[PDB]
C-alpha cells in the first residue's frame, strides 16, 4: 500500500548549516532515521596552542544565528579559568543581549525557518482578506483591516504571477499537499506576518547591537566584563527599550497568536516528534559562579520523569565519536576531549556524522525550549507556569501534549513570550544599580599558566558548553559541546538514537516525494549544525 | 524559480557559520523583502527556501542552467583536503559544486572574509584545506569579486549588486578584489577616537578610566590601523561599531586575519 522505501532529505534547508537526513520508511510511516551533518571545520583543533584571550572571537563564528552565544560561552569559560568575577553591570549587560537574541532568534525561527512547512502561501491569493482580517483580529488585541491584508495579497499576487518564484521555487505545497490543511485566510494571515517579521527581526537584531556594537557577531565581551561604557548612557539603554518593547509587542501580539492558530489546526501533531530525556544549565544568572542563581534554573529528566528532576552533574557528560567520522571509538569528557577527524563516507564503519554525540550518563538528552520550558515548569518557575498553562489551556490539551513536534514549536513561543517580559525586568534592574552610583563593567584579572574553565550558556536551542584546559598560559585543550550536537549528533556506542533520530521514528508520509512531515519534526529542533560540529 | 523580469541570484553556502546570510537580513532601506520581491529572484538560498532535498537540487539546477543568467552569491570557504570530502551538499563536495556553477554564473560575489579569503575554518593549522572562492577556482578563470568582513556591511553588498545591476560591470576594484568604494579607507583613519591616537592617548586597559572617557584602543590591539572597511561610517544596525563599543577592531575584512591579527590583544 502506502510507500515503502527509503526517503532522504539532502539539503535539509530553513536550517542553520548543512544536514542530511535519511530515513527508512515502512506503510507510510518512518520507522528507522540517520541525523548526517555534512560540514566539518575543526574550529577546537585551530584554537590549539592560542591566547585563551581569543578563543571567544573564533568561536564566535561557530554560528551566526546563534551568534553572540559562543562569544559569551567562551568569555564565561576563561572568566571561570582565571577566576574573574565579573561586575554586576557586565553580567546585567551580557544578559540583556543574550535575551534580546533569544527573541530575535525564536521570532525568525518561526516565521522564516519553520513556517513553510504549515503555511502554503500560494493559497494565500485565494483568500478572502475581509475574512483574514476578521479573523486576524479576533486572535490578537491588533487590528488588521481587510485592505491592510489586501496590500499584503496585492504584493503577493504580482510576485506569484511574474512566475519567478523565488525562495517558493518548488515548495511541496506548490500544486496543494495533503499535509497541508490552513484554510487560505490563514495561510493570507501567517504569510502577511511572515513578511511583516522580515522587517521587525531587524529591530530586535539592532536590540543587541546597541550594547554589544554590532549584529551579527557582537563585540563588547572581554575577559572580566565587558567594554561598552557608552551602555551606562541613558540615551543607548533608552534606545534599547524602545527596540525592545516593540520586539515584545510583536512577541504577544503577532508571533504567539499566530503560534496558536496553526496549532490548533495542526493538533495531530501532538502525536509525532516525542522524546524521552531532557538536559538545561539555566540561564540570567545573578551570580556567574552558581548556575542555581539563574533566572531560569539547569536540571536533568530521564523518561519524562518531571517529578525526580535530577541535578545537572557536568562531569557525567562524555562525547561519543563511534557513529561519527572521527578516529577511534572512545567517549571523552571534553575536559579530555579529542578531536580527530577520520571520514569514512556515508556508513563506511557504521558512521554517518561530523558531530560527536554526547550523552549524559550515558543517555541521549533533547535540550532546547522544550527542555528549558518543561523542566523550569517542573521546578515551579511562576512565569513558565502561567504562560504554558494559559497555552494549553487556549488549545484544550493536556500536559502530554507537550512531548511532540507540536509541545516543542509551542515551548519555542512560550519561551520567547517567558523571555521576553524578564528582559524588561533585568533592564529595571541594571536602571537601578546604575543609580545606586555602579559603574563598573569590567574587573582586573591575571592569566594562570595552568587552568581548567567551563562556560555554561543556556542559548535558545539550549545548553551550551566551552571546556578550556590552559597550559603554560596557552589553550591546551579547547572542547565545543554544543546543543544541536546533543539533538542532532548521531548514535553512541551504545548504540542509542540521539534526540533527533529517535523523534522522527512513526512519522508519516503522505507523498515520499514532498516529506514535509519529516521537515515539520526535524524543524520544531531548530537544528544548527555549524553550532553541531565546529 | 526564475525567467523574466528580476535578475536571478543563486546564493551558496560553502563552509559558513550563517552570519553572513543573517548579516544580509538586516539590510536597511532596502529591507530584506524589497530586495527578494522587487529588486532581485532570489532562486537558491538553503537558509530560506520553501523546496529541500531533491526539490531544493532541481530549483538549483534550473537556476543556473537559465538562459536569462544569473549572479551567484557565494558565502564560506571552500574546503579542498582529502578531495573535498569536509564539506559536502547532496553528497557533492562543495569544490565540485562550486567548480561547475560559479564558471557559469554572469558574475559572482564572494561574500564574507570566508569565501574572499578562507575565513576562520582556513586559519592554522587549517585542518580542512579550506580556501577562498579565488584561489580555489583560480584555475577555471573564476574573479569574484570579494566583500570582506566577518560578517560584512550588508550596505556593502546591496551597493555592490546596484552598480552591478546599473552599469553591468563591477565597480573599481582594490588589489585584493574588494570594492574601492566600500574599502578604500582603513577604519582607523575614520575613527572618532584617532585626536587620542595622535596625542598617545591610549587606555591601558578596559576597566581603566582612559578606556571609560573613550581613549584610542591600539595599546589593547586594536587593528583599525592596518584593517580596510567602512565600520565608522556606515556602522551596523543603524547604531553601533566595535571601536564605538569599547572594544577594539579585530581585523576582520583582511585576507588571513585569524592568524595576522593575533593575539587579538597585542599590538
Ligand atoms: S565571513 Fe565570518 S560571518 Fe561570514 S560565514 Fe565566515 S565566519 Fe561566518
Ligand atoms: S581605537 Fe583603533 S581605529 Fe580608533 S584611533 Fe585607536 S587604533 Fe585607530
Ligand atoms: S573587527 Fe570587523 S566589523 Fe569593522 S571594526 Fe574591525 S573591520
Ligand atoms: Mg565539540
Amino acid at each position: 500500500s502506502s510507500y515503502s522505501g527509503p526517503i532522504v532529505v539532502d539539503p535539509v534547508t530553513r536550517i542553520e548549516g548543512h544536514l542530511r537526513i535519511e530515513v527508512e520508511v515502512e506503510n507510510g510511516k518512518v520507522k528507522n532515521a540517520y541525523s548526517s551533518s555534512t560540514l566539518f571545520r575543526g574550529l577546537e583543533i585551530i584554537l590549539k596552542g592560542r591566547d585563551p584571550r581569543d578563543a571567544q572571537h573564533f568561536t564566535q563564528r561557530t554560528c551566526g544565528v546563534c551568534t553572540y552565544t559562543h562569544a559569551l560561552a567562551s568569555t564565561r569559560c576563561v572568566d571561570n579559568a582565571v577566576g574573574v568575577h565579573i561586575p554586576k553591570n557586565a553580567t546585567y549587560i551580557r544578559n540583556l543581549v543574550l535575551g534580546a537574541q533569544y527573541l530575535h532568534d525564536h521570532i525568525v525561527h518561526f516565521y522564516h525557518l519553520h513556517a513553510l512547512d504549515f503555511v502554503d502561501v500560494t493559497a494565500a491569493l485565494k483568500a478572502d482578506p475581509a475574512k483574514a482580517a476578521k479573523v486576524a483580529s479576533s486572535i490578537s488585541p491588533r487590528k488588521t483591516t481587510a485592505a491592510d491584508l489586501k496590500a499584503v495579497q496585492d504584493k503577493l499576487k504580482t510576485f506569484v504571477e511574474t512566475g519567478q518564484l523565488g525562495p517558493f521555487t518548488n515548495a511541496y505545497f506548490l500544486g496543494g499537499h495533503p499535509a497541508y490543511y490552513l484554510d487560505p485566510e490563514t495561510n493570507l494571515i501567517a504569510t502577511a506576518h511572515y513578511l511583516e517579521a522580515l522587517r521587525l527581526q531587524v529591530k530586535a537584531a539592532r536590540a543587541m547591537a546597541v550594547f554589544g556594537a554590532k549584529n551579527p557577531h557582537t563585540q563588547f565581551t572581554v575577559v572580566g566584563g565587558v567594554t561598552c561604557y557608552d551602555a551606562l548612557t541613558p540615551q543607548r539603554i533608552a534606545e534599547f527599550e524602545a527596540l525592545w518593547k516593540e520586539t515584545k509587542a510583536f512577541v504577544d501580539e503577532v508571533y504567539i497568536p499566530d503560534l496558536l492558530v496553526v496549532a490548533a489546526a495542526y493538533k495531530d501533531w501532538t502525536q509525532y516528534g516525542g522524546t524521552d530525556n531532557f538536559i538545561t544549565f539555566g540561564e540570567f544568572p545573578k551570580d556567574e559562579y552558581d548556575l542555581n542563581s539563574r533566572f531560569f534554573k539547569p536540571g536533568v529528566v530521564f523518561k519524562r520523569d518531571f517529578k525526580n528532576i535530577k541535578p545537572f552533574d557536568k562531569m557525567q557528560i562524555e562525547e561519543h565519536v563511534r557513529h561519527s567520522w572521527y578516529e577511534g571509538a572512545e567517549a571523552r569528557h571534553p575536559w579530555k576531549g579529542q578531536t580527530q577527524p577520520k571520514y569514512t563516507d556515508l556508513h563506511g564503519d557504521d558512521r554517518y556524522s561530523w558531530m560527536k554525540a554526547p550523552r549524559y550518563m550515558g543517555e541521549p538528552m533533547e535540550t532546547g525550549p522544550l527542555a528549558q520550558v518543561l523542566i523550569a515548569y517542573s521546578q515551579g518557575h511562576p512565569k513558565v507556569k502561567a504562560v504554558t498553562d494559559a497555552v494549553l489551556a487556549k488549545l484544550g490539551v493536556g500536559p502530554e501534549a507537550l512531548f511532540s513536534t507540536l509541545g516543542r514549536t509551542a515551548a519555542r513561543g512560550i519561551e520567547t513570550a517567558v523571555i521576553a517580559e524578564y528582559v524588561g525586568v533585568m533592564l529595571q534592574e541594571y536602571k537601578d544599580n546604575i543609580a545606586k552610583g555602579d559603574n563598573v563593567i569590567c574587573a582586573p584579572w591575571e592569566m594562570p599558566k595552568q587552568a581548567e574553565g567551563v562556560g555554561f550558556v543556556n542559548a535558545p536551542r539550549g545548553g551550551l558548553s566551552h571546556w578550556i584546559r590552559i597550559e603554560d598560559g596557552k589553550i591546551g585543550n579547547f572542547q565545543l559541546v554544543v546543543p544541536s550536537t546533543w539533538t542532532l549528533g548521531p548514535r553512541c556506542d551504545k548504540n542509542k538514537l540521539s534526540p533527533v533520530e529517535a523523534s522522527l521514528i512513526g512519522t508519516p508520509v503522505a507523498d515520499a516525494k514532498r516529506p514535509v512531515e519529516i521537515l515539520r519534526t526535524v524543524h520544531s529542533f531548530d537544528p544548527c549544525i555549524a553550532c553541531g560540529v565546529h | 524559480l526564475m525567467g523574466p523580469r528580476r535578475p536571478s541570484v543563486v546564493y551558496l553556502h560553502n563552509a559558513e557559520c550563517t552570519g553572513c546570510s543573517e548579516s544580509v537580513l538586516r539590510a536597511f532601506e532596502p529591507y530584506i523583502d524589497t530586495l527578494i520581491l522587487d529588486t532581485l529572484s532570489l532562486d537558491y538560498h538553503e537558509t530560506i527556501m520553501a523546496a529541500a532535498g531533491d526539490a531544493a537540487e532541481a530549483a538549483l539546477e534550473q537556476a543556473v542552467n537559465s538562459p536569462h543568467g544569473f549572479i551567484a552569491v557565494v558565502e564560506g570557504g571552500i574546503p579542498t583536503a582529502a578531495n573535498g570530502i569536509y564539506g559536502k551538499v547532496a553528497n557533492h563536495t562543495m569544490l565540485d559544486i562550486c567548480s561547475r556553477i560559479l564558471p557559469k554564473a554572469q558574475a559572482v560575489i564572494a561574500y564574507g572574509t570566508c569565501a574572499t579569503f578562507g575565513g576562520v575554518q582556513a586559519a592554522k593549522p587549517n585542518p580542512t584545506g579550506a580556501k577562498g572562492v579565488n584561489d580555489a577556482l583560480k584555475h577555471l578563470g573564476v574573479k569574484a569579486i570579494n566583500i570582506a568582513g566577518c560578517p560584512p556591511n550588508p550596505y556593502n553588498l546591496v551597493g555592490t549588486i546596484v552598480y552591478y545591476l546599473k552599469n553591468k560591470a563591477a565597480p573599481e576594484l582594490d588589489s585584493l578584489n574588494r570594492p574601492t568604494m566600500f574599502f578604500g579607507q582603513t577604519v582607523h583613519e575614520q575613527c572618532p577616537r584617532l585626536p587620542h591616537f595622535d596625542a598617545g592617548e591610549f587606555a591601558p586597559s578596559f576597566e581603566s578610566e582612559e578606556a571609560r572617557k573613550g581613549w584610542c584602543l591600539y595599546e589593547l590591539g586594536c587593528k583599525g590601523p592596518v584593517t580596510m572597511n567602512n565600520c565608522p561610517k556606515i556602522k551596523f544596525n543603524q547604531t553601533n561599531w566595535p571601536v564605538d563599543a569599547g572594544h577594539p577592531c579585530i581585523g576582520c575584512s583582511e585576507p588571513d586575519f585569524w592568524d595576522a591579527m593575533t593575539p587579538f590583544y597585542q599590538n
